């Protein structure tokens, strides 16, 4: 027994149990129920890759209780770490993205009216497929196996570059100019509810992601035969379940939030 | 409306010919086309069949991978690419739109056509080919097909075409559903295999050859066609 | 199935497909009814735009297409039509300063501006324009300052009092007009002094209009 | 003669209708028809979804061989839905965006179009080039159009915003009859089986019956006290049904001359937009402003069957000639057949 | 003036002409609508459930 192991245990519990019936509602209601538009495409998107980190977490529950014990072949230990990586790289992008056009609604207006439509959303989202999909190929190569784990450098280093700063950086970068925009113009209205939104959402983007990504940069500048790195890799559990539990925060953070999606969810219901 | 047909002519075996139509008085992108070939002293045989907007092409088991039909819509014409002609393509090719919807009549207008002179499904058969006839009595052509035409919808798909001497054929019958513009004394009768076009009165535009086709499937196959003369 | 059935479905997905391409192509422009009692500035209005039932006009300015509404002629009651109405994206009413003085030729007791008001006030508390942004007009500056220097403005504002100027007056009238608006958070007022430079008047609807499809995307995300 | 004489005079009329109405009613539909067995809850399937319109649906109108149906939406397109196999059999474009009515002809040859636009369109489906073209179009209204139907293929009989019903020719082209007897802006209109008769509802809570080779009104009737919206003939053609924004179903009978009963509930307190009469009679659907659809028992006013499939308020309802189903057409751009 | 008590002759003219209408009972035109409905409840497949094989709509 560990107190990190049962924190990680509880926390993923948690966070399945909270994000797969919303999740799962969510989605439902967007695809049956909401008009297909470029709002919905993207919020279908995030449900999709939430509900894949979801449903994949029982097989992260199943490995922790085996205590990093995986009676299987290399297949599976090629597959799920890979399937799981797709997920959050695709759950990142695919907020990035929405980061990206709710401040190019906002700086180019008219350019959206005239060009913003389903297709182009429809290809972006397949761009990102296909880079997340790209993102997780080193994944799937060098794992090998009763231990399933690597046996590295540049791979994190680009890793820290396509998934968190630049993301971190790119949403930061739209929440202010959006906040700029609303608190400076003709007709500018005197309010706080949007930056308190971006505020929320950029803190728990950071809260979720910044432990994961420093954890696997500490990892390489530490020995693992010292202690130190002994708890670094216990922590890494913890880290990767509050990085988790960003698929569950999501869903509520950006679906939720439309006062048209909540009347139609309460209907739903 | 207007189809102009042109490209016909003498070809020598193994060349190519482009065979062109240009239509005209309706919209072009909205019927569907079909090519229908018709020898000397013989009977109709369906082509090629082309769709909308080229979302559906079918061809004749017999010419597969030799003819190449295509449509410009913006200009409102249609091409027909020949290739390797033997020396039994000698026929008369003609061009006819049909439009498929509830309460339609497909194969309702024919084109001139064009001549070109070279140097398992379901067959309809007729158990007569010539019926002499004089002014006064009535007509019943009697036809008989090998598969039930009766789908499952309640349909009857059976066309009666009448060509005359000199002229293009016309659409009398396109489903006992009276097509337009002909009189009221055709009729059709009978079950899903046996089928009767009766013709009240007899005059002396009515003559001519009819033949029966059906449309239960994309492979079309015309019938003998009685011929009646007067 | 037969082949007619094939050619049936084939044409209702060639007809959806056409459907789906017109939505596409009609909802880049945006619509903009108008109101306003009268002929305060309906003509004046119709005529910089351009440079028997419902009349449209289109125009593109900006690379941004309008649809310009007009009601004017429909001489019924406006409750029976006026939900058709309810995903328009914006309403620009029209009202003259000048009508201060003058009355309404079906009764002398009731003035015009009390009238534009209280079509105002009715159409802000419509149910079906709650989101629907509303761009107040004023015309005829000129003449409303001619009376102005001629005639005083308490004589249809009891309660008013203050100096008889012409940028406290428009000043009063249109702290008046925007008072009229209960839903100060979800409905916005978009007051402006129209002049004889259509351009100006052009610009101001552009920059509105702006703003108004930016304020609809951040609430459709669930930002604003 | 004197105002106060000519108005002394109508209130003394309606004194005497009203007085007559009392008298003459000796009975009533409810103590008549409680002892015939009750209807029991009715349960109906969404048989097909029609999906396609991508604006607020506001009119339909079923044919004679009850297959194919007329769609009118906002977009301002006209849709012909095949009900048994789904598909869209044609797609008219209209001038005019701010469509309300539509009609179906019953050879199915010709279509109408209206609405806000004084203008009524009529297009013709059996061209000889293939295409639905503007057949025609009428002009003369100063209101908006609010409903229309076919007689035959010659005439057609409609009413517009102002207060008067109007009967055109189609090989003329101009006013064959008019009605200027409605005193309030008329929106519903529904034609009799016998095709000599037809009732308008109009926004002043009253109803009238004007008949087509006569011109004059007949009857009139004042049991609504909220502006009219539907109206509908009743299949024995001696009665007729019309619903307001009251929250109230009221029968009217062409020889009784007088209310049998009202089709009313607590819960129920939102305006009514469409109502018709199934193939016998016996129950009467109702699209009401609640996101549902009541379908209640002539003879005895009790909720028969309730239908909570669509998510916006339902604008059009038909029930087809032979009565085999029900479609209904709400602002959510959804067609909805129930059976 | 005169165009109002032109209507209102009108009105009073049509009313008077609607009050010489004839009338029935409403017992008997009760009757009638309930042996209508009787009689037609057998033809309407919207009253009786149609079984699927006689439903076009049955998928
Ligand atoms: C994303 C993810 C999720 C994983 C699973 C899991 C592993 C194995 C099996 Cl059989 C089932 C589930 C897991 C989830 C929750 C918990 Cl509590 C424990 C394990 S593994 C994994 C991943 O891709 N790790 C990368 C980089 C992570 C390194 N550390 C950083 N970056 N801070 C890598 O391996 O290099």
């Amino acid at each position: 027994n560990e107190p990190p192991v049962i924190l990680s245990m509880v926390i993923l519990s948690l966070t399945f149990l909270l994000g797969l019936p919303g999740n799962g509602l969510v989605l439902w209601v967007a695809g049956l129920k909401m008009q297909r538009t470029v709002n919905t495409i993207w919020f279908l998107h995030l449900t999709l890759a939430d509900l894949l980190c979801c449903l994949s977490l029982p097989f992260s529950l199943a490995h922790l209780a085996l205590q990093g014990q995986w009676p299987y072949g290399r297949f599976l230990c090629k597959l799920i770490p890979s399937i799981i990586v797709l997920n959050m790289f695709a759950s990142v992008f695919l907020l990035t993205a929405i980061s990206l056009d709710r401040c190019l609604v906002v700086f180019k207006p008219i350019w959206c009216q005239n060009h913003r439509n389903v297709g182009m959303a429809c290809s972006i989202c397949g761009c990102i497929w296909v880079v997340a999909f790209v993102m997780c190929i080193p994944v799937f190569v060098y794992r090998e196996i009763n231990r399933c784990g690597y046996k590295l450098v540049a791979i994190t280093i680009t890793r820290l570059v396509v998934g968190f700063l630049l993301p971190s950086v790119i949403m930061i970068a739209c929440y202010s100019f959006i906040v700029f925009r609303m608190q400076r113009g003709r007709f500018a209205k005197s309010q706080s509810k949007t930056f308190r939104v971006a505020v929320v959402v950029v803190a728990v983007f950071l809260v979720c992601w910044t432990p994961y990504h420093i954890f696997g940069v500490l990892s390489l500048l530490t020995d693992p035969e010292t202690p130190l790195g002994k708890t670094l890799m216990s922590w890494d559990h913890v880290c990767i379940a509050l990085a988790s539990a960003n698929s569950c925060f999501n869903p509520f953070l950006y679906a939720l939030l439309g006062k048209d999606f909540r009347k139609k969810a309460r209907q739903s219901i | 409306v207007q189809l102009v047909e042109s490209g016909g002519g003498l070809v020598q075996p193994g060349g190519s010919r482009k065979l062109s139509c240009s239509a005209s008085g309706f919209a072009f992108s909205s019927f569907g086309m079909h090519w229908v070939r018709q020898a000397p002293e013989k009977g109709l045989e369906w082509v090629a069949y082309i769709s909308s907007g080229s979302g559906t092409i079918y061809y004749a088991d017999t010419v597969k991978g030799r003819f190449t039909i295509s449509r410009d819509d913006p200009k409102n014409t249609l091409f027909l690419q020949m290739t390797s002609l033997r020396s039994e393509d000698t026929a008369m090719y003609y061009c006819v739109r049909s439009i498929y919807y509830y309460g339609s009549s497909p194969f309702d207008f024919w084109g001139q056509g064009t001549t070109l002179t070279v140097s398992a499904d379901i067959v309809m058969t007729q158990a007569t080919s010539s019926v002499p006839v004089t002014p006064g009595e009535s007509v019943s052509i009697s036809c008989r097909s090998s598969k039930s035409l009766l789908h499952s919808n309640g349909n009857t798909y059976l066309y009666w075409f009448l060509q005359r001497p000199g002229q293009s054929p016309q659409l009398l019958i396109y489903r006992s559903n009276l097509a337009s513009g002909v009189p009221d004394r055709f009729s059709g009768s009978g079950s899903g295999t046996a089928f009767t076009l009766t013709i009240s009165r007899l005059e002396a535009e009515d003559v001519g050859v009819y033949y029966c086709m059906q449309h239960l499937e994309y492979p079309l196959t015309f019938g003998a066609g009685t011929k009646l003369e007067l | 199935l037969s082949a007619e059935d094939k050619a049936a479905v084939e044409r209702s997905k060639m007809i959806d497909r056409n459907l789906r391409e017109d939505g596409e192509k009609a909802a880049r422009e945006v619509k903009l009814l108008l109101l306003g009692a009268g002929e305060s500035g309906k003509s004046t209005i119709v005529k910089q735009m351009k440079i028997t039932g419902i009349v449209e006009t289109h125009f593109t300015f900006k690379d941004l297409h309008f649809k310009m509404f007009d009601v004017g002629a429909q001489r019924s009651e406006r409750k029976k039509w006026i939900h058709c109405f309810e995903g328009v994206t914006a309403i620009i009413f029209c009202v003259a300063l000048s009508d201060y003085d003058l009355v309404l030729a079906e009764d002398e007791e009731m003035n015009r501006m009390h009238e534009s008001m209280k079509l105002f006030d009715s159409i802000c508390n419509n149910k079906w324009f709650t989101d629907t942004s509303i761009i107040l007009f004023l015309n005829k500056k000129d003449l409303f300052e001619e009376k102005i220097k001629k005639s005083p403005l308490t004589i249809c504002y009891p309660e008013y009092a203050g100096s008889n100027t012409y940028e406290e007056a428009a000043a009063y009238i249109q702290c008046q007009f925007e008072d009229l608006n209960k839903r100060k958070d979800t409905k916005e007022i978009y007051t402006h002094f129209t002049c004889s430079t259509d351009t100006k008047n052009v610009q101001f609807v552009f920059d509105a209009v702006t703003d108004v499809i930016i304020k609809n995307n951040l609430k459709d995300c669930g930002l604003f | 003669s004197e105002l106060d004489q000519l108005r002394q005079e109508a209130e003394q009329l309606k004194n005497q209708i009203r007085d007559a109405r009392k008298a003459c009613a000796d009975a009533t539909l409810s103590q008549i028809t409680n002892n015939i067995d009750p209807v029991g809850r009715i349960q109906m399937r969404t048989r097909r979804t029609l999906r396609g319109h991508l604006a607020k649906i506001y009119a339909m109108h079923w044919g004679t061989d009850s297959r194919l149906l007329v769609s009118a939406s906002q977009d301002g397109k006209l849709i012909i839905w095949d009900s048994y196999t789904t598909n869209k059999v044609h797609a008219i474009p209209l001038r005019s965006s701010w469509v309300m009515t539509c009609a179906y002809a019953p050879s199915g040859n010709y279509v109408a179009c209206g609405g806000l636009d004084n203008i009524c369109s009529i297009y013709n489906l059996k061209t000889r080039e293939g295409n639905v073209r503007v057949s025609r179009e009428l002009a003369g209204h100063t209101g908006y159009l609010s409903c229309c139907r076919f007689l035959d293929d010659n005439q057609i009989v409609t009413s517009s915003g102002d207060t008067t019903c109007a009967l055109w020719d189609i090989e003329t082209g101009q006013q064959t009859t008019t009605f200027t007897g409605h005193t309030g802006d008329v929106m519903s209109l529904s034609l009799a089986p016998d095709t000599r008769l037809f009732v308008s509802g109009a926004c002043d809570a009253s109803a009238k019956l004007w008949d087509v080779r006569e011109g004059m009104c007949r009857q009139t009737f004042t049991g609504h006290e909220s502006d009219i919206n539907a109206i509908c003939f009743f299949p024995n053609g001696n009665a007729f049904a019309t619903g307001s924004d009251d929250a109230t179903c009221r029968l009217f009978d062409l020889r009784a001359d007088q209310e049998l009963m009202t089709y009313s509930h607590d819960n129920i307190i939102c305006g009514i937009t469409s109502v018709s009469f199934s193939k016998s009679g016996r129950l009467l659907l109702a699209g009401y402003d609640d996101f549902n659809c009541n379908v209640w028992d002539a003879l005895k006013a009790d909720r028969a069957g309730v239908l909570a499939g669509h998510d916006n308020r339902v604008s059009c309802l038909g029930v087809t000639d032979d009565g085999m189903a029900v479609a209904t057409g709400s602002w959510d751009s959804f067609l909805k057949i129930w059976n | 003036n005169t165009a109002s008590i032109a209507q209102a002759r009108k009105l009073v003219e049509q009313l008077k002409m609607e009050a010489n209408i004839d009338r029935i009972k409403v017992s008997k035109a009760a009757a009638d609508l309930m042996a209508y409905c009787e009689a037609h409840a057998k033809e309407d497949p919207l009253l009786t459930p149609v079984p699927a094989s006689e439903n076009p709509f049955r998928e």
